[PDB]
């Protein structure tokens, strides 16, 4: 028996028990033994009386850090508490048994204002049929610990924006003789300096306190603090650049370069890290071993007699799976009409369903009965991981689908399932991301509710942890083998194929592209296949010094693949992006995770540390589950512990920030309503809320949501106004709240109610990843992406583009209004050249992008330009591969069918494009399908048929150039349609 | 061979009435017949174990318990324990109950294995009474039938029955008989051990009782299976030397096993004409005690009646159960319907329904173990005159002019669906007669039509007189009621599965 000194809360001091337990003795049945005990031993009875075992929790300390044994059906001899003790030669060890607690005040209070910020209460507790949520809760506090106890106080208070990329050709020539002007501000003392583009901040300020040292009064700096004792500044923005980095590799000054615009810098003092503080954590540490059961060799039946088994393996069992299914009841029939309706359960494994099942027909009343076994032809030990039992009702007279519902045959704990489950169905009004989800609908009052009984069973079925354990091919073959790896990711492998690859399964782990394609063939229904892959991938050196290709470890990361294993090496390769390579692909990394089974996973803790490490990436990451928790109820839960998870460690400075913003978000909501809800009393009533509004303690300093380091600061009330919309936008416009900035311009933002702006924040993370694609290049097609989000309900907050407007405007169709435009906004020539270079070089651009993705065909009125030629999209809601309409190649010197020195240079620029992003097919195929599903095959099979994925280069650049002349015989036509169905 | 190729055709017979009786018989006629018994009945269980099929392990599993049981002698070189503990060792991870139930065989067994004839001494010395002080047991059968209603074949059963044929002394031998013969086989003398017995007085009688029975009890209480059998041997010989009859055991010359039976349990009888089980207490004027109610189709409610109505009233008045604890048989000559639809190897063994009866009766209870609950409605009944009351009925309910005949009023009722989400209604009628018909119910308006209702709760007008009836009662009437609220709701009645 092992045994346990147990720490007794009651005395003269504190007073302790030794206990002898078994081994293999439940946790429950120690608390009980314990209370016998102490009421045997205690020299009060009565306070040992009152009490309960089940108020009380045990304590232990591992180096100094409090661990509590959160998990209660388990064994003593599990607990990872006597393994740190005999390693370390403790017995018997001590376990505190400290009595529970209610939460206080304090406590209480900070998780309220964690509630509003989610906009969802994580301690809800009510439409959950299992504890993993709140097992998640409590074990995602060791990743955030260490990382919040990891960080770097300066530069994480002022977040420099640094990258590692190498300068492009087209910004090589704009640093003449290695050389780069600054404009040092120092309160009214504005001067250039000029340094070496390859030198640090902490040297720029050197030379600064060296030269102006005797001129050092007229600075104004204090004369105590010296060059340490400050830091520059963006001026007008709250970006600092500090470090030891080249003064060439910041994104500031990489943006300025690009704009021809000389870098204003204004010497401040550090930013104090004592503002960041975080409150101390609450609860304890949970036990670190809570996901491990054991091996094969310890959960079986065989080898032991009934005396002492306790836990039965499930690769033990042998008989069929099998379910019940009892029946149906829809509170009000939705519609009365002489229809059928049988239920089916089907067994699955990322959209792979193992085998079906179904039930006879019968009439569709307010409450259905059947009471019906359905036995599958998958064995009971054949169950992967991450089996999804899916119900589905369907109707009939084919068949129409009406609800369906999921289930986890093996929890979060590897433990089948066992009882009487009622669970009620989600409604569909071929698949979706929505449709692998294990949330049940809490709409308990008007939806249907299914009965499932699903055997019990003496002992716990735990699914063991696998155990890590230990001539060329004919040329045929291999050349058979390198055509299958080498096809594009969409084209599936047929089962030939598949025995190729899996019979050739250590030939291709050494060729890391082929991982998508290698683990795509195993059969997942049996359990020596998976027992095989695990002893394969436990030697991948391959894969763990081949260079990243986001591509491969996106296509990992998708559906199919519901592995433990297989995501997280993918997870591991991604461990290696940086901050602006992962700022790039946030949105689809968290639109991703609606496809991890389970909660805790390692695609959720990687989004929270590299939050937790870097502000920028956690104020974005703030915005993209915030508006997930508030508009997707199939994945409510998931993301609002994850944000939780967060918040407590961002800061009490971000903290204040997140609330500021969340509130002025609220307020200008509500204005929403009001005019929507109901004319120059409609311009009127919209100034007295905005000017009550302001009178309504609107904080009077916000960062943008779309902008950390811009902070919009008091309301401008005479250009505000209400746009001629049916969903009548907010045209609001604010001004900046820093002193420092060195323009008076305002700061413009829609605000816009009425629809879905989730899509809107792809296609344009989509673009700004193809612009750094067309960068890998040395290429500058000058997209205009704005910024956008989505917020909440039906809301976003769109950013205002400066001295532009809308074509449909710049013809209220005359074909030479567009070039006359633009001559008079900008007579003078030297401009109007300047001008229509710009409006070529971005007419391509999105002649090539809106083609690619399938979104070419579009009205005139959703396209605009701005005052400087540049044109762009806007308003992302028989087929022409863009709209290049007449006026637009009338601006480049072209009419009929002449060729303009523009003409060409449009052609050869669109061209050498498309050719740039065939280079990363996988890419733009990956991106894609992850975006449909988890957005709004056929349908993606449009992202081929038009990336040119086949053919080679010449059949490709003959290809897209066969496009751009259709295009030049649809002239204006096309864009009749449109506006003749709008006005109709 | 003949006589094996006949038992595999009869064990199909009882796997698919008298059947399984004759099965008995059969392979009583020799002890070897047991032996090839266990190996035909084993085989059929690894056929279930193979393919996974579950209404043919409930039958089995009794089977291989009677048999074992009855078994009078295993021989060392046959180890077919071992093969039937292997076989049921891989049921633990099947559904309840079928793991459930192939634990209890493990234990069974291993009881067996360690110590042979613990199980058979076990319990005929309860059933007898004659425990010993160490370990004292006893189990008591007593019967219920009415010879009024009862036909007198059975009757003449528990005449039978009744009938005191072993006598302690007589049992006190018989049990040593089985004793030594399960442990050396062949080589006692069983006709030397009869006669040098017979002249034992019944004083030694019971302390060489006691002295046996003690040693099998420890005996299972050691680790390795042939220590355990060893030391009993040991035991056992050292018990026939100090007896007197040394010689009568471990005789070179093997002999002939002789099949011991099981003798007949102390069984009693009286008259139940009435059906509260008063007499029961009456009777009187944790050790087991055997109720047999007879039961026919219309004494089938009142059966039930006075069945929960007793079970209840011990529930809290308990007077019965500071003696014994009770256990109930029921016996055809509605609850009928109910078992046949829900244990079918009752059906086919008691339902069909010294001779075959008592023998089949007496294997009936022996060896039955698994309860059953039925279904009861519960009724609270207030008056006008401030007195309220409790009652049970399970038939049905009927009031009004069709119910006087046979032997307006608030409604209110809430029908629910399987799911717990379900529909109060408040729909007050008037009728000139009101019928509850039978789980949920099905309420009778005769104004007529019927309604689906689960519970239901009727209020009177003003003191208006009329008489109430439960399960078409015809002595306890309730009359001039003003509010009656039905809602669905150890002693159980056995059965096999
Ligand atoms: N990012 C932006 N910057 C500046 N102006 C913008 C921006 N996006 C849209 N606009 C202007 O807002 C108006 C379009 O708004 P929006 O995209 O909400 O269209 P809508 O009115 O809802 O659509 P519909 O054309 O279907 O009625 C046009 O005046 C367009 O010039």
């Amino acid at each position: 028996l092992i045994p346990i000194e147990f720490v007794l809360p009651t005395s003269k001091t504190p007073e302790t028990a030794l206990l002898h337990v078994a081994g293999h003795g439940n946790v429950e049945q120690m608390k009980a033994q314990v209370w016998l005990r102490a009421l045997e031993t205690s020299v009060s009875a009565d306070f040992y009386h009152r009490l309960g075992p089940d108020h009380f929790l045990l304590l232990y300390q591992k180096k100094g850090q409090w661990y509590e044994i959160y998990d209660k059906y388990q064994v003593v001899q599990t607990l990872d508490c006597l393994r740190y003790w005999k390693v370390l030669h403790r017995s018997p060890g001590q376990i505190h048994v400290v009595q529970r607690h209610a939460p206080s005040e304090e406590t209480l209070a900070f998780q309220r204002q964690l509630n509003a910020l989610i906009g969802y209460d994580v301690t809800d507790v009510s439409n959950v049929h299992d504890d993993e949520l709140e097992f998640t809760r409590r074990r995602l506090v060791t990743p955030r610990m260490a990382e919040v106890a990891g960080r770097d106080p300066k530069l994480y208070a002022m977040h420099p924006w640094v990258t590692s990329k190498p300068l492009p050709e087209y910004l090589l020539k704009k640093i003449t003789n290695n050389c780069v002007f600054i404009v040092i501000h120092r309160s009214t003392t504005s001067q250039t300096i000029k340094v070496s583009a390859d030198d640090t901040p902490g040297t720029i300020l050197q030379s600064f306190f060296t030269k102006m040292a005797k001129k050092k009064s007229l600075m104004d700096i204090p004369e105590s603090q010296n060059e340490r004792d400050f830091v520059l500044r963006v001026c007008g923005r709250d970006e600092y650049l500090v470090g030891e980095t080249p003064i060439k590799n910041f994104q500031w000054v990489r943006q300025c370069l690009k704009n021809g615009e000389e870098i204003h810098l204004v010497l401040d003092t550090p930013p104090d890290p004592a503002l960041d503080e975080v409150r101390k954590e609450e609860w304890p540490l949970v036990d670190d071993c809570t996901g491990v059961t054991g091996y094969h060799e310890q959960l079986t039946i065989h080898g032991k007699d009934h005396e002492s088994v306790f836990t039965v393996s499930l690769w033990d069992c042998d008989r069929k799976f099998r379910v019940k299914i009892r029946g149906i009841d829809i509170p009000v029939l939705p519609r009365t009409a002489d229809l059928t309706v049988f239920v089916e359960a089907n067994i699955q494994y990322g959209q792979q369903v193992l085998c079906q099942r179904r039930t006879s027909p019968k009439p569709f009343t307010e409450e259905v009965l059947w009471n019906v076994w359905l036995e599958f032809s998958i064995k009971i030990k054949d169950l992967p991981k991450g089996a999804l039992l899916n119900l589905q009702i369907y109707c009939g007279k084919k068949a129409q689908l009406l609800y369906y519902v999921n289930l986890l045959l093996i929890d979060h704990r590897f433990l089948l399932r066992h009882g009487e489950y009622v669970l009620h169905m989600w409604q569909l009004s071929s698949f979706n991301a929505d449709k692998l989800t294990s949330a049940t609908n809490p709409d308990k009052e008007n939806s249907m509710s299914i009965s499932i009984l699903l055997d019990n069973y003496c002992h716990p079925i735990a699914l063991p942890k696998h155990r890590p354990t230990p001539a060329e091919m004919p040329n045929q073959l291999r050349k058979q083998l390198e055509a299958i790896i080498a096809t594009d990711p969409l084209n599936p492998l047929t089962a030939e194929d598949k025995e190729l690859l899996w019979h050739f399964r250590y030939e291709s782990l050494k060729d890391p592209k082929a991982y998508p394609k290698l683990f795509s063939s195993v059969k997942w229904g049996q359990q020596e296949i998976v027992a095989k892959t695990y002893q394969l991938l436990a030697k991948r050196e391959v894969w763990d010094q081949s260079a990243l290709d986001v591509g491969l470890t996106m296509q990992l990361l998708d559906c199919n693949f519901s592995d433990e294993n297989v995501r997280a090496i993918a997870v591991q390769k991604l461990e290696s992006l940086e901050d602006d390579d992962v700022l790039h692909y946030l949105l689809q990394l968290v639109q991703a995770v609606k496809f991890e089974p389970y909660h805790d996973s390692a695609l959720a803790r990687f989004l929270l540390k590299r939050g937790l490490r870097n502000k920028r990436i956690g104020h974005f990451l703030f915005w993209f589950l915030r508006s997930e928790i508030a508009q997707s109820r199939h994945y409510q839960q998931r993301f609002a512990v994850i944000l939780e998870a967060y918040l407590r460690g961002c800061g009490t400075a971000m903290l204040h920030d997140f609330t500021q913003q969340v509130q002025v978000i609220d307020m200008l909501q509500k204005v929403t309503i009001d005019i929507k809800s109901l004319s120059s009393q409609v311009i009127s009533q919209l100034k007295q809320k905005l000017e009550n509004l302001q009178n309504l303690n609107l904080p009077q300093s916000f960062r943008v949501p779309y902008d950390p380091g811009l902070k919009a600061g008091a309301l401008v009330i005479e250009k505000c106004k209400v746009m001629a919309s049916k969903k009548k936008p907010l045209w609001l416009e604010f001004k900046c709240a820093d002193p420092t900035a060195l323009s008076n311009e305002t700061i413009g933002i829609i605000f816009k109610h009425g629809d879905d702006l989730r899509q809107d924040m792809l296609i344009l993370q989509i673009l700004r990843i193809m612009e750094s694609i067309w960068e890998t290049e040395s290429l500058d097609l000058c997209l205009l992406p704005y910024g956008c989000i989505s917020t909440g309900d039906k809301i976003g907050m769109i950013e205002i583009v400066k001295d532009a407007t809308t074509i449909a405007k710049i013809q209220q169709f005359k074909d030479e209004v567009l070039s006359h435009w633009l001559k008079e906004k900008c007579p003078i020539e030297e401009k109007f050249q300047a001008a229509v270079e710009r409006f070529v070089y971005s007419c391509a651009g999105y002649c090539v992008a809106t083609f690619v993705l399938g979104i070419g065909d579009r009205h005139n009125d959703n396209i605009m330009i701005s005052e400087t030629g540049n044109l762009f999209h806007i308003d992302f809601g028989e087929r022409v591969p863009f709209v290049l309409t007449p006026d637009f190649l009338f601006v480049m010197g072209t009419s009929g069918k002449k060729t303009s020195l523009h003409f060409q240079k449009f052609q050869d620029v669109c061209v050498k494009a498309y050719l740039a992003l065939r280079h990363h097919t996988n890419l733009l195929i990956i991106l894609f399908s992850m975006m449909l599903m988890t957005g709004m095959k056929e349908d993606i099979e449009y992202i081929r048929d038009a990336l040119t994925v086949g053919k080679s280069e010449e059949d490709a650049k003959k290809y897209f150039l066969d496009q751009i002349e259709v295009c030049r015989d649809k002239g204006w036509t096309v864009q009749f349609n449109w506006f003749l169905h709008l006005v109709l | 061979t003949c006589t094996e190729d006949r038992i595999q055709h009869a064990l199909e017979r009882c796997l698919h009435c008298l059947n399984c009786w004759s099965l008995q018989e059969l392979v009583s006629r020799d002890p070897g017949h047991f032996l090839i018994l266990l190996e035909q009945i084993l085989q059929k269980t690894r056929e279930v174990q193979e393919k996974g099929t579950y209404d043919l392990l409930a039958p089995l599993a009794l089977l291989f318990y009677s048999t074992v049981l009855c078994t009078p002698h295993f021989p060392p070189d046959s180890d077919l324990l071992l093969k039937a503990a292997r076989t049921y060792h891989r049921f633990l991870t099947w559904p309840v109950p079928y793991c459930s139930i192939c634990q209890e065989l493990l234990t069974f067994i291993d009881a067996e294995l360690k110590a042979p004839g613990i199980s058979y001494q076990r319990l005929v010395r309860a059933e007898q009474g004659l425990s010993t002080r160490s370990h004292r047991s006893s189990t008591v059968t007593v019967l219920l039938l009415n010879p009024v209603e009862v036909q007198a074949e059975f009757l003449d059963v528990a005449d039978k029955l009744s009938t005191p044929g072993p006598s302690p002394h007589s049992a006190y031998i018989t049990l040593l008989l089985h004793a030594f013969q399960a442990t050396f086989g062949a080589h006692c003398d069983l006709s030397g051990l009869h006669r040098r017995l017979q002249s034992k007085t019944l004083a030694e009688l019971e302390a060489i009782f006691t002295e046996t029975a003690e040693a099998q009890e420890l005996a299972s209480g050691i680790g390795d299976a042939a220590e355990a059998r060893q030391w009993l041997r040991t035991k056992l010989q050292a018990v026939g030397e100090k007896a007197g009859f040394p010689g009568v055991l471990d005789t070179a010359k093997p002999g002939k096993l002789r099949t011991i039976p099981i003798p007949v349990a102390r069984c009693y009888t009286y008259s139940w004409n009435q059906d509260s089980f008063d007499i029961l207490q009456e009777i009187l004027l944790a050790s087991t005690l055997r109720v047999v109610v007879f039961g026919s189709d219309r004494i089938s409610g009142k059966v039930a009646r006075a069945y929960s109505n007793l079970r209840r009233l011990e529930n809290n008045r308990p007077l019965l159960t500071r003696f014994f604890k009770l256990q109930f048989f029921y016996v055809p000559v509605d609850i009928s319907h109910y078992l046949g639809m829900l244990d079918p190897w009752y059906e086919r063994n008691v339902l069909g329904l010294l001779p075959i009866l008592a023998d089949m009766l007496l294997y009936y209870c022996r060896f039955a173990a698994r309860p059953v609950l039925l279904q009861v409605y519960q009724t609270e009944l207030t008056f006008i005159t401030g007195e309220k009351t409790t009652e049970i009925f399970i038939h049905s309910l009927e009031l009004g002019h069709s119910a006087a005949t046979r032997a307006t009023l608030q409604i209110i009722y809430s029908k629910g669906a399987i799911s717990g989400r379900s529909r109060w209604s408040n729909m007050e009628k008037l009728c000139t007669s009101v019928n509850l018909s039978k789980e949920a119910l099905t309420l009778n308006l005769t104004e007529t039509s019927q309604i689906k209702v689960d519970k239901v709760q009727i209020i009177g007008s003003n003191s208006c007189p009329f008489a109430v009836c439960l399960d078409q009662d015809e002595r306890k009437i309730l009359q001039s009621v003003i509010r009656c609220e039905v809602s669905p709701c150890c002693l159980p009645i056995m059965t096999f599965s």
